[PDB]
């Protein structure tokens, strides 16, 4: 029922290392503040409000942190670790977790205190600040796969064919079939309906010596952004990932990557911020995506 | 929900006299038809109503025994005979008709005449 | 633009029938959504050890027909198994697997307009730690708009919609009116009443017009610890009418229930 | 009795969502200022004011932030959906209604907080700002008809002419008649003595070629401004929006929509401050405004 | 439910006491709120209760015209105050509390309190 | 109008006991508030009251230079000194307020208490 919070080294990865900071041994009480704020550059004329450019900001979140450890030593070694932990990462994960929501803040260490003046058995009584990367994500896999419908064949496809009205039959084992199915195409695209922060994919190529990637048409049908590249060579496969701060382009040949960007469509290339409508493959057999979800405010 | 109101003028006191009213329509069940009075330019109260669906009268303590209502078939037609006559008895007569039973108030009546005035001489 | 399915294609290249197109239109026959199945056992499933086998099972799941002819499921003991039909049109040799699942996970996608796997639960299987102990199977629902019908058996039960009020009729009577089906009512006497008439209308509130009747409606009420009763009559036009007997200042507890038919034969 | 207090998410619009602030889940307390403040650029001369240009400026108003939600989960999504859906729209519009009012105000989110410090089951009790934009407003429709007057006629119209001291005639069907009224022309203007944010107009041409719109003349009876338009068809009616935030200008001919944009006058839609004095048609026989009035207290 | 009991204590014979007892909440229908009393080591016995949906008293013939029930109105609050206090009504008094209305039957309410004392000398 | 009755009880042959009468709120004119006993065997007399308008008291031949009605100085409130108190003087009090001055009727009173046992001991 209550909530909770933990400090992740690193989500989604093998070596994560995740403090339960709601009922571990280090603890965060708290937060300052998980609102925002928002401006909208509004200029009043005589107090008739003209609106400018909406921005929102992410405020830092400082929390109390305390410590449990039943002795000197253990109290000692716990704010060492939870702090060296934080520190050996070029940043670390916030999980919010409610009965409602399972969130995540991808936060850097602003500052941190270290004092003495304990409570029984040298607990600690402390503050945490972070700066905010990422505030409020979650992580939606999604493949796409580029399916091609069958051929439409009288006599076997479930058509009504043939002398008016038309018709078909049922023939043992051979009878009728269905074709495909109507907007097949649908399997090989993403149906954009919210904002995200970025995303990351495996594109899969089909054709030799022909350009792949992915493009994104806006609500009436229009193409506004791709990330398209032509190489020299055929890759296994490229990897794609638009976040700001981990920004890759690399295509994989076995085991070896190589840098795609110097290879890209660049003029294509118009933005990274990815409006409602949808992403279709181009020249690819299939796409695996890792989506960053995103939630100003929870 | 229109009214008619028949007889009605002058007498002596301990006498006798009638009055007669007709209803266009009636507006429901339980449906009551009577008569307001209004003595030395004082408030209208009603004082005889019957019940046409019950077949029920009320009679105000002031005319007990004194005043008697009747029906005629199904016309819905409504007849007060009053016999031994008083100087207060004095009073414009006017018709009331509802749906709901018997009220002391004069809004909740679907039907009300033009009044016919009793004159008890001395 | 306008897609035909069930015409006639001259060339034998107009309107080729999709099996999503179908799909839809099956759903749309029988009023199926993507939360439920149509799903018949021909032939009991098998329970050995922990493992249910599907003899032969016909299911539709997002107006897709398909056929479990002995197919077996691997189930936790134990537990209670809910049994999915998942359905993975990229799967294009084998769209469709079966899975057994801690919780009921079906999640409506629409795979017919929209990418996505459709899960959907038809089973519950309940299991010891060495075999099967029960299964039910899950609701098959109808979502329908305007039904005429001859002749109707429930075997559970109808939910008919329920509207209350609470008329405070004058002289310290109180009406609670529970209307059903928008027909009939039962009202409830409370509260105590003085100062009233035989044939006299209450001095309060008349009843609202979703709960008056076409004709006089006279019901029976008791007086609470005495052997002596009343009647009100609620009248088509609202009011309401006393029949008991005459009551002076000291007022006297109303209890009891009375029910009436708004609608007669229309 | 008491004052209330609503949150529109569209006012006036079909997909208008409200939270009644003052009785439902999520409520509005003690607004911080509801006032204003003005500045006349005063300078002293030893004391002697000099006064300048008159302006008003709008303060922020913060309120209280409340939550009634039943249990914690309840509370998280009222808190939830109400940023939310303040965050979904360009600007939200507080309803502020007395016995004596009924008035509008168009706001933009400032900040929002989010903490924990609940009291019984969950409830929050945060802090919300809005900026500005259109503060205390309400919506008057005008209708202006080009009505002209009939001509006077010796023998019908009432006036007393002839020999002196002059006469008229009662005279059966022909009598006399009224041959107009005096300034019929007042039923074709907007007489302009307050106050405006904005205005949208249905303005009805008359004639093709020749430009048509509105000219405001101010209390000099000199005109400082007009939004005039010359299509080369006859539209069967004209919208106008000249809300500094949503403008519009768009003819109608049949079932065609078109931009006027390109076919305004530039150079005498001089201004959009709408200054006292009178509103006159140009080649209009009719116009149907919708005036977005201003009240900079209430 | 929960009960919280008060009053009590030493008074003379022909004297006054007065006791109070809150309930926490109602249990239902027809909610009685009374006192049981256990006098001269034997059977407890339903003395005095208060139907709060009907406002129906009862009291027992032995203390008829001298204990009276009083209700704290929009509280779920009941007062006993006794008047001719006599030294067989020497007793523990406990505070009951039911819905179903009244009953000799211990085990049927729902609400039992501590009890309070009342002691009366001769 | 509802009135909040304080004090009573039992007294040796007369003398001291506390009695006090407050009412909520003033029906209008010549205001009194005073005291009512009832009788078995007898009839309810009009035992004190006080007209507050006139500052005009009425005490029942019966209980004349024994008894005194007092008035709190600003706040509606009307006490009882009830002294040499004879075994005929045994019934519960009634404390009684209207508007309109002194009357016999209990009826004509718009504010009548619970009442308040006052018992002679000889």
């Amino acid at each position: 029922g209550v909530r909770q919070y933990k400090i992740h080294t690193n989500l989604d990865g093998t070596d994560d290392k995740v403090w339960d900071v709601t009922n571990g041994k280090v603890r965060f009480y708290q937060p300052s503040n998980l609102g925002l704020q928002s401006t909208n550059n509004i200029w009043q004329s005589n107090g008739i409000g003209v609106m400018g450019t909406r921005s929102i900001t992410q405020p830092q979140i400082e929390f109390k942190l305390e410590t449990f450890g039943e002795s000197l030593e253990e109290n000692y070694q716990l704010m060492k670790d939870f702090v060296n932990d934080i520190l050996s990462k070029k940043f670390v994960t916030l999980e919010y977790q409610t009965e409602i929501f399972q969130v995540y803040a991808d936060l850097a260490l602003a500052d941190v205190t270290k004092t003495e003046g304990y409570g029984k058995n040298g607990t600690f009584s402390e503050k945490i600040t972070f700066d905010i990367i990422t505030k409020w994500y979650t992580y939606e896999n999604l493949t796409f796969d580029k399916i091609q419908n069958g051929k439409v064949i009288a006599g076997m496809s479930k058509i009504y064919g043939g002398t008016a009205p038309g018709n078909y039959k049922y023939i043992k084992g051979t009878s009728y079939t269905y074709y495909g199915e109507s907007d097949i195409d649908r399997l090989s695209r993403w149906d954009i309906k919210e904002e995200i922060f970025s995303f990351m994919g495996i594109l899969y190529p089909k054709l030799p010596k022909t350009p792949a990637g992915v493009r994104f048409l806006d609500d009436i049908g229009n193409e506004y952004t791709a990330i398209v590249f032509k190489t020299e060579q055929v890759q296994d496969y490229i990897l794609i990932n638009t976040d700001v701060n981990d920004e890759t382009y690399q295509g994989w040949k076995g085991t070896t990557a190589l840098n795609l960007f110097p290879v890209m469509d660049f003029e294509r290339y118009r933005t990274r911020i990815i409006e409602k409508g949808q992403m279709e493959l181009i020249n690819l057999s299939k796409a695996e995506f890792k989506i960053k979800r995103k939630a100003d405010f929870v | 929900v229109q009214l008619q109101e028949s007889g009605g003028g002058l007498v002596q006191a301990g006498g006798s006299l009638r009055l007669s009213c007709t209803a266009s329509r009636r507006t429901g069940s339980n449906w009551c038809m009577g008569w307001f009075r209004q003595l030395a330019g004082k408030e209208p109260e009603l004082v005889v109503a019957l019940n046409f669906d019950y077949d029920m009268t009320y009679y105000a303590d002031s005319v007990k025994g004194r005043f008697t209502v009747s029906r005629d078939s199904g016309k819905n037609t409504v007849y007060l005979q009053m016999n031994s006559l008083k100087p207060e008895d004095t009073a414009i007569y006017y018709c009331a008709a509802r749906s709901g039973g018997f009220s002391s108030n004069r809004e909740l009546y679907d039907g009300w005449g033009q009044g016919t005035q009793v004159t008890v001489s001395s | 633009t306008i897609k035909n399915f069930t015409f006639f294609s001259p060339n034998s290249t107009e309107f080729p029938v999709g099996s999503n197109n179908d799909g839809k239109l099956y759903m749309m026959l029988t009023g199926m959504d993507y939360r439920t199945i149509r799903r018949k056992d021909w032939s009991s499933p098998l329970n050995t050890a922990l493992n249910v086998q599907y003899t032969n099972t016909s299911i539709i799941a997002g107006g897709r027909y398909f056929e479990l002819l002995n197919e077996t499921v691997a189930l936790k003991g134990d537990s209670v198994n809910y049994i999915h039909a998942n359905i993975d049109l990229t799967q294009t040799a084998n769209p469709v697997s079966l899975s057994a699942e801690t919780a009921n996970n079906s999640n409506g996608v629409d795979i017919n307009n929209g990418s996505g796997v459709l899960k959907v639960c038809f089973d519950i299987v309940t299991t010891s730690g060495t075999g099967v102990t029960s299964t039910k199977p899950i609701v098959q629902t109808s979502t329908l708009d305007s039904i005429s019908v001859n002749d109707m058996t429930v075997s559970g039960s109808i939910d008919v919609p329920v509207q209350t009020l609470t008329v405070e009729a004058g002289n310290g009577l109180q009406l609670q009116l529970t209307k059903k089906n928008n027909d009939l009512v039962i009202v409830r006497f409370f509260g105590s009443v003085s100062n009233i008439q035989k044939g006299w209308n209450m001095s309060g509130t008349w009843v609202d017009r979703p709960f008056r009747p076409a004709a006089v409606q006279s019901l029976v009420g008791h007086f609470a610890g005495r052997d002596t009763s009343f009647h009100i009559d609620i009248n088509p036009n609202g009011s309401i009418t006393w029949w008991g007997a005459n009551i002076d200042k000291t007022p006297i507890a109303t209890r009891g229930n009375g029910s009436y038919f708004i609608k007669s034969a229309w």
